[PDB]
């Protein structure tokens, strides 16, 4: 009974908005702003990069999400960093799979 | 006398993309009269040696060959084997080197735990683990780098896979790095990287820090602003 | 005859089983209030097993009297030596972790004082339960027949895993309550939808986990594969004395 | 012919409760009049080979004996004489063993490390390492105790030792064991127990639990307004 | 001032146990801690107990 008026994915952010009616009476009706969001407490700043402190400040200017950088990952969207391998004098750089548990061909 | 035969490395192919391969004689004495015939069902040979390496330091012998075979010739198993020719061995050794059809093949999920509490307590260098579980039976290449800078592989130590108690197929490993606590206590991050089949591009990497080594400190600091806004 | 199938604290583990009415509100107060300082050997840990014996076996005959009862008994048997070899699921009771928590004293004082021919046999293990099991079969005759006093052969149901035996009764119990449904019928008829939605989803969730087909469940499986010429199957075609397979479960009513 | 003759280590003193002695012979089938007898240097005899091994059909003669009685001779590093004499043999062979000396005896440090965050997640199985590392002779036995029980040698498994670069005369070495996740959330307890020379009681002990890592703070400030 | 660490040993039958204290795995003097003799336990019939304090 509710719509998701935002569901930025790589911020978590999930507001919905419901209307509940009073029973067998007028129309005092009170609307829920519902809003959910899931902190992650061990991601950086970086959401790809891994060499970056972490972030503690999470800063949701709603104005921003109701119409850069951001905080959490997304499944469907696969994130990818490059890192030197040496073997002895050579060097030769491979990028690698942050988020495998999803990424492999399936 | 001591003789080794290595197949090629799965580190060696991904990198160097120079499939090189060798059964390696050591601890006899230096006749200069070897080149290692090698079986492909066949009694050709590629390629006789070239940089081999008789100097030692007790003046032992040893012997290197080279080739480049198919990848998927070696997918396939044929049974390649190396024949010495050292005329101080009257009976040639038959080496042979072939990967088996229907090996096990799995990712390596590979976890990074953080040093104890007590070793940092004691106030000398801290050491830190990478295991690596459940991979498949080949023998893989890991190391060790800190902000994106490899380290030299001279200050850590990795073990031969193991078969796993739980499972008789996997395996496992470990590997170790010891690190000054000064380091440690900055809070500078270090990771591992892993290289194994099965796996989008055969490498993966973690890493933690000080602020996430099993911390005591959640600085949060959740701020929402704009409750209210506007929205459609 | 509620078997109270949702989580809360009925199994600790996050997979869904439906817990059995028998095995609640049984008479375990016997070996619940044991003291461990006065308790050091076996021949008197036999007596007191025996005892909870009686209490459950007269327990049994009293609830009933509020073939039958013997299938009943056979099952609380099976229970209770589930209960004692130390391989019980209800863990999430905070009565029943009391008890595996002062059989340990009991059977480590056994194992202590124990000699050097069954020491090494049964130095290795986990939680002591190889040397109970090993007592539990050695005293397995003398329990059963203290416990048949009210109202032979030594049964067999107590090798069976628990989480099988439990989808025994379940087959018994739901047989037995819908004979006893039925034998102008608007007035009945209300009832009977709202009986067949009060167990509807009972049958599906289990199912989901009957694949994979514990350490020791899967042994036990594997081996009943090769025989009864029904490897796999939803049910099992034990003791259910009607039709099965949703033949007649479900929207029998129209 | 060729007689070969092993002391045992730490390991098999610790779990076998007792000192064996092997004076095996390799590359000799099976004869008549074949003698093995472990005597003391003084001379005297101090224990026969009573229940004689039968011999390996593979030319492979086991002839061990136990030296039980003498636990701290063993300790003492005094030599011991093991008589090999057949008939097709003039002059007897002898095989002599003794503990040796010199090696250094720096302490084991054992850290016993709880599983990672990430592994829990997954909810499969738990694998806790313990990194005994430091000593200086190369002789560990690790077992593994819940609740006053020794774990069954197939649950963990252990690395021999490997040379530590840092330093040339110690060494280190690991184990790991796989805790099931439910039993590591019910929080229970699990020891490494570490037998070596050097430690003056032979023995220690270590304990890890679900509440061995925990945060303590947890300040939070939550800064809800209206008016960006 | 002080602190008085003890070390409730109980339960144990053949009276006879050895109670020592290791700090960082070095032993401690003997003239730190002082043990208890075995004494009988209250409400057992044939198992003692001891204690050990340290300063
Ligand atoms: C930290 O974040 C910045 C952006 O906020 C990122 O920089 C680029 O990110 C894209 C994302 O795929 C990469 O393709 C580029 O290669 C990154 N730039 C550079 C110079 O590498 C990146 O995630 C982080 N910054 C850096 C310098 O790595
Ligand atoms: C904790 O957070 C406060 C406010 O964000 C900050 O002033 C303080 O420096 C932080 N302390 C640590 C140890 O992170
Ligand atoms: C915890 O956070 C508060 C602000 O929320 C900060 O003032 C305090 O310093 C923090 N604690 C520590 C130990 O830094």
């Amino acid at each position: 009974e509710r719509i998701v008026l935002v569901d930025n994915k790589c911020k978590c952010a999930r507001i919905t908005s419901r209307i509940i009616r009073s029973s067998e009476d007028p129309n005092e009706d009170i609307v829920e702003r519902n809003i959910r969001i899931i902190v992650p407490l061990n991601n950086r700043e970086n959401i790809s990069d891994p060499t970056s402190p972490l972030r503690t400040r999470f800063v949701y200017h709603l104005s921003d999400l109701c119409k850069e950088t951001c905080y959490t990952y997304d499944r469907n969207k696969c994130y990818t960093a490059v890192v030197p391998l040496v073997y002895g004098g050579e060097t030769k750089m491979v990028e690698t799979a942050l988020t495998p548990d999803a990424c492999y061909p399936d | 006398i001591r003789v080794f035969a290595i197949p090629p490395s799965f580190a060696s192919i991904f990198l160097t993309k120079s499939t090189k391969l060798t059964c390696l004689v050591t601890d006899l004495t230096t006749y200069d009269s070897v080149t290692i015939s090698w079986t492909r069902q066949n009694g050709e040979a590629v390629k006789t040696h070239t940089n081999i390496s008789e100097s030692h330091p007790n003046a032992t012998f040893s012997a290197v060959g080279e080739a480049s075979i198919c990848e998927d010739d070696w997918n396939s198993g044929e049974r390649f084997t190396c024949t010495v020719t050292h005329t101080d061995l009257p009976s040639p050794l038959k080496q042979t080197i072939s990967r088996p059809k229907g090996v096990a093949l799995h990712r390596p999920d590979v976890y990074l735990l953080p040093p104890a509490r007590e070793q940092l307590n004691l106030r000398e260098s801290a050491t830190i683990t990478c295991l690596v579980t459940g991979f498949s039976p080949a023998d893989v290449f890991v190391q060790w780098m800190q902000r994106g800078q490899p380290l030299s592989p001279e200050k850590y130590v990795t073990s031969a896979p193991m078969p796993e108690p739980q499972a008789p197929g996997r395996y496992f490993a470990h590997s170790i790095l010891t690190v000054s606590e000064e380091e440690w206590n900055t809070g500078e991050t270090y990771t591992c990287v892993v290289a194994h089949e099965a796996l989008p591009n055969r490498v993966t990497e973690r890493t933690v820090d000080k602020s996430t080594g099993k911390p005591t400190l959640y600085n949060v600091s959740l701020v929402m602003s704009d409750t209210a806004g506007t929205c459609y | 005859d509620e078997w109270d199938c949702n989580k809360g604290t009925n199994k600790l583990y996050e997979n869904d089983i439906c817990l059995p009415p028998r095995r609640k509100h049984m008479c375990t107060k016997q070996l619940e209030n044991i003291s461990t300082a006065s308790i050091t050997t076996t021949d008197d840990l036999l007596k007191e097993v025996l005892i909870t014996a009686v209490n459950e076996g007269k327990r049994l005959k009293q609830q009933w009297e509020k073939h039958f009862l013997c299938d009943a008994m056979k099952y609380s048997f099976a229970d209770l030596a589930d209960i004692i070899r130390g391989t019980d699921i209800w863990k999430g009771n905070r009565e029943q972790q009391k008890i595996q928590e002062r059989l340990v004293k009991i059977f480590r004082n056994i194992y202590d004082n124990l000699e050097k021919d069954e020491y090494e046999k049964y130095k290795y293990g986990t939680k002591y339960q190889n040397l109970r099991s090993a007592w539990w079969d050695a005293h397995r005759k003398k329990i059963w027949n203290a416990m048949t006093c009210s109202a032979k052969e030594p049964p067999v149901y107590d090798y069976v895993p628990q989480i099988l035996r439990w989808i025994t009764e379940w087959s018994e119990h739901f047989c037995e309550l819908q004979e006893k449904n039925y034998y102008t019928c608007k007035t009945k008829c209300e009832e009977y939808s709202k009986f067949i939605k009060k167990w509807n989803s009972q049958y599906i969730n289990l199912e989901k986990k009957f694949k994979e087909l514990d350490e020791n469940l899967i042994q036990f499986l594997q081996n009943v594969k090769s025989e009864c010429n029904e490897p796999n199957t939803v049910d099992k075609y034990l003791m259910y004395t009607s039709d099965c397979r949703r033949v007649k479960f479900s929207n029998t009513i129209d």
